[PDB]
Protein backbone atom coordinates (compact mmCIF):
# COMPACT_ATOMS: atom_id res chain seq x y z
CA UNK A 1 0.00 0.00 0.00
CA UNK A 2 1.05 3.56 -0.73
CA UNK A 3 1.26 5.30 2.09
CA UNK A 4 0.62 9.02 3.00
CA UNK A 5 2.63 11.67 4.93
CA UNK A 6 1.69 14.85 6.07
CA UNK A 7 3.18 18.43 6.73
CA UNK A 8 1.86 20.99 8.94
CA UNK A 9 3.13 24.71 7.76
CA UNK A 10 3.99 27.37 9.47
CA UNK A 11 5.00 30.97 8.74
CA UNK A 12 7.27 32.62 10.36
CA UNK A 13 5.73 30.71 12.88
CA UNK A 14 1.99 30.58 12.15
CA UNK A 15 0.58 27.62 11.71
CA UNK A 16 -0.85 27.62 7.90
CA UNK A 17 -2.11 24.23 7.50
CA UNK A 18 -1.44 20.88 6.30
CA UNK A 19 -0.37 19.59 3.17
CA UNK A 20 -0.61 15.48 2.90
CA UNK A 21 1.33 13.59 0.30
CA UNK A 22 0.23 9.97 -1.48
CA UNK A 23 4.01 8.02 -1.83
CA UNK A 24 4.66 6.34 -5.13
CA UNK A 25 6.25 3.15 -2.97
CA UNK A 26 4.82 0.62 -5.62
CA UNK A 27 6.66 2.47 -8.74
CA UNK A 28 9.77 3.57 -6.58
CA UNK A 29 9.79 2.44 -3.27
CA UNK A 30 13.39 3.06 -2.20
CA UNK A 31 12.68 6.73 -2.89
CA UNK A 32 9.11 6.62 -1.41
CA UNK A 33 10.83 4.95 2.25
CA UNK A 34 13.57 7.38 2.34
CA UNK A 35 10.81 10.62 2.52
CA UNK A 36 8.54 8.29 4.77
CA UNK A 37 10.97 8.11 7.52
CA UNK A 38 12.28 11.62 7.63
CA UNK A 39 8.75 12.35 7.47
CA UNK A 40 8.45 10.22 10.68
CA UNK A 41 11.39 11.05 11.95
CA UNK A 42 11.73 7.63 13.11
CA UNK A 43 15.46 6.94 12.44
CA UNK A 44 16.20 10.10 14.79
CA UNK A 45 16.13 12.39 12.24
CA UNK A 46 14.10 14.39 9.63
CA UNK A 47 11.91 17.53 8.24
CA UNK A 48 10.33 18.30 11.25
CA UNK A 49 11.45 21.98 12.04
CA UNK A 50 13.39 22.38 8.34
CA UNK A 51 12.33 25.04 5.62
CA UNK A 52 11.25 25.59 2.25
CA UNK A 53 14.47 27.58 1.44
CA UNK A 54 13.57 28.14 -2.05
CA UNK A 55 10.19 28.80 -3.77
CA UNK A 56 9.69 30.03 -7.00
CA UNK A 57 6.30 30.71 -7.56
CA UNK A 58 5.16 29.54 -10.94
CA UNK A 59 7.49 26.75 -10.14
CA UNK A 60 7.67 24.90 -7.37
CA UNK A 61 8.45 24.96 -3.75
CA UNK A 62 11.58 23.64 -2.50
CA UNK A 63 12.87 22.21 0.73
CA UNK A 64 14.50 19.24 3.07
CA UNK A 65 17.78 20.41 3.74
CA UNK A 66 17.60 19.60 7.86
CA UNK A 67 21.26 19.50 8.22
CA UNK A 68 22.67 23.08 6.74
CA UNK A 69 19.62 24.99 6.25
CA UNK A 70 19.87 26.49 2.97
CA UNK A 71 19.96 24.07 -0.41
CA UNK A 72 23.71 22.99 0.64
CA UNK A 73 23.18 20.09 2.69
CA UNK A 74 20.85 16.74 3.16
CA UNK A 75 21.35 13.78 3.96
CA UNK A 76 19.48 10.32 2.88
CA UNK A 77 18.18 7.56 5.53
CA UNK A 78 20.99 4.90 4.23
CA UNK A 79 23.96 7.64 4.58
CA UNK A 80 23.35 9.62 -1.18
CA UNK A 81 21.61 7.14 -3.55
CA UNK A 82 20.74 6.33 -6.96
CA UNK A 83 17.99 7.37 -9.39
CA UNK A 84 15.85 4.95 -8.86
CA UNK A 85 13.97 4.96 -11.96
CA UNK A 86 11.92 7.72 -14.49
CA UNK A 87 9.24 6.30 -14.66
CA UNK A 88 6.79 9.17 -13.61
CA UNK A 89 6.99 12.78 -15.14
CA UNK A 90 6.73 16.15 -13.99
CA UNK A 91 2.51 16.20 -15.23
CA UNK A 92 0.99 19.09 -13.51
CA UNK A 93 1.08 21.38 -9.99
CA UNK A 94 1.05 18.71 -6.83
CA UNK A 95 4.29 16.66 -7.81
CA UNK A 96 6.40 15.70 -5.78
CA UNK A 97 9.79 14.51 -6.74
CA UNK A 98 13.44 15.00 -5.83
CA UNK A 99 16.22 18.02 -5.93
CA UNK A 100 19.75 16.56 -6.50
CA UNK A 101 23.16 17.80 -7.86
CA UNK A 102 23.19 15.98 -11.44
CA UNK A 103 23.03 11.89 -11.68
CA UNK A 104 22.35 9.60 -8.58
CA UNK A 105 22.74 11.95 -5.82
CA UNK A 106 19.70 12.02 -4.48
CA UNK A 107 19.75 13.08 -0.38
CA UNK A 108 16.97 14.26 1.12
CA UNK A 109 16.05 17.44 -0.34
CA UNK A 110 12.27 17.36 -2.55
CA UNK A 111 10.43 19.68 -4.38
CA UNK A 112 6.81 20.15 -4.46
CA UNK A 113 5.60 21.85 -7.85
CA UNK A 114 3.01 24.16 -8.26
CA UNK A 115 2.86 23.99 -12.33
CA UNK A 116 3.69 21.64 -15.17
CA UNK A 117 7.45 21.53 -15.04
CA UNK A 118 8.17 18.83 -17.84
CA UNK A 119 12.16 19.98 -18.68
CA UNK A 120 12.91 18.52 -15.20
CA UNK A 121 11.92 14.76 -17.04
CA UNK A 122 14.55 11.95 -16.66
CA UNK A 123 16.95 14.17 -14.64
CA UNK A 124 14.96 14.24 -11.39
CA UNK A 125 13.12 11.02 -9.91
CA UNK A 126 9.07 12.06 -8.85
CA UNK A 127 8.13 9.76 -6.11
CA UNK A 128 4.59 11.36 -4.74
CA UNK A 129 2.01 14.04 -5.23
CA UNK A 130 -0.07 16.18 -3.21
CA UNK A 131 -3.57 14.29 -1.94
CA UNK A 132 -4.92 16.92 0.40
CA UNK A 133 -3.87 20.91 0.85
CA UNK A 134 -2.90 21.79 -2.78
CA UNK A 135 -4.44 24.84 -0.81
CA UNK A 136 -1.67 25.34 1.42
CA UNK A 137 0.58 24.58 -0.92
CA UNK A 138 -0.97 27.70 -3.27
CA UNK A 139 -0.64 29.74 0.14
CA UNK A 140 2.70 29.09 0.84
CA UNK A 141 3.79 30.07 -3.17
CA UNK A 142 2.98 33.40 -2.98
CA UNK A 143 6.12 33.90 0.23
CA UNK A 144 8.30 32.59 -2.74
CA UNK A 145 10.48 35.15 -5.27
CA UNK A 146 12.21 34.85 -8.29
CA UNK A 147 15.39 34.03 -6.78
CA UNK A 148 13.29 32.02 -4.30
CA UNK A 149 14.32 33.77 -1.39
CA UNK A 150 11.33 33.87 0.73
CA UNK A 151 9.51 37.21 2.47
CA UNK A 152 8.54 34.73 5.44
CA UNK A 153 10.31 31.27 6.82
CA UNK A 154 8.34 28.75 5.67
CA UNK A 155 8.83 25.91 8.12
CA UNK A 156 7.67 22.11 8.26
CA UNK A 157 6.40 22.88 11.63
CA UNK A 158 5.25 18.93 12.13
CA UNK A 159 5.16 16.19 10.25
CA UNK A 160 4.58 12.88 9.80
CA UNK A 161 2.17 9.55 8.76
CA UNK A 162 -1.55 8.96 8.33
CA UNK A 163 -1.54 5.69 6.64
CA UNK B 1 15.87 28.91 -16.17
CA UNK B 2 13.83 27.28 -13.46
CA UNK B 3 15.87 24.15 -11.58
CA UNK B 4 16.49 22.37 -8.17
CA UNK B 5 19.28 21.66 -7.60
CA UNK B 6 20.86 21.26 -4.14
CA UNK B 7 24.62 23.00 -4.36
CA UNK B 8 24.88 25.32 -7.42
CA UNK B 9 21.48 27.16 -8.11
CA UNK B 10 21.82 27.99 -11.86
CA UNK B 11 19.85 29.56 -14.24
CL1 LIG C 1 -6.80 28.14 2.38
CL1 LIG D 1 -3.77 31.59 3.85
Amino acid sequence: VNPTVFFDIAVDGEPLGRVSFELFADKVPKTAENFRALSTGEKGFGYKGSCFHRIIPGFMCQGGDFTRHNGTGGKSIYGKFEDENFILKHTGPGILSMANAGPNTNGSQFFICTAKTEWLDGKHVVFGKVKEGMNIVEAMERFGSRNGKTSKKITIADCGQLE
Amino acid sequence: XLLVTAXLVLA
